[PDB]
């Protein structure tokens, strides 16, 4: 599909709210695998479980292993871009 | 179960 530009906004006591699988250590994208509903994700309105999540903030996830997007996703705070596509 | 999966 198209690649979006989705915005999250969240608090500092929340996470994302999804759960991430896959990274570059395994040929496979950073995918989308849950939303955890009323978190800041399902409440953004724009992000889906399947979506790979290509950047957040301007930081490219495409090329990004496992622990390293984890570690890069959970350091963004309050008004989070994130550049997103399912296939 | 070879792919990981990290909740945040």
């Amino acid at each position: 599909g198209p690649i979006r530009k989705v915005l999250l906004l969240k608090e500092d006591h929340e996470g994302l709210g999804i759960s991430i699988t896959g990274g570059k250590e395994h040929g496979v994208p950073i995918l989308i695998s849950e939303i955890h509903p009323g978190q800041p994700a399902d409440r953004c309105g724009g992000l889906h479980v399947g979506d790979a999540i290509l950047a957040v903030n301007g930081v490219n996830l495409r090329d990004t292993k496992h622990k390293e997007a984890v570690t890069i996703l959970s350091q963004q705070r309050g008004e989070i871009e994130f550049e997103v596509v399912y296939v | 179960s070879r792919l990981p999966t990290s909740k945040i």
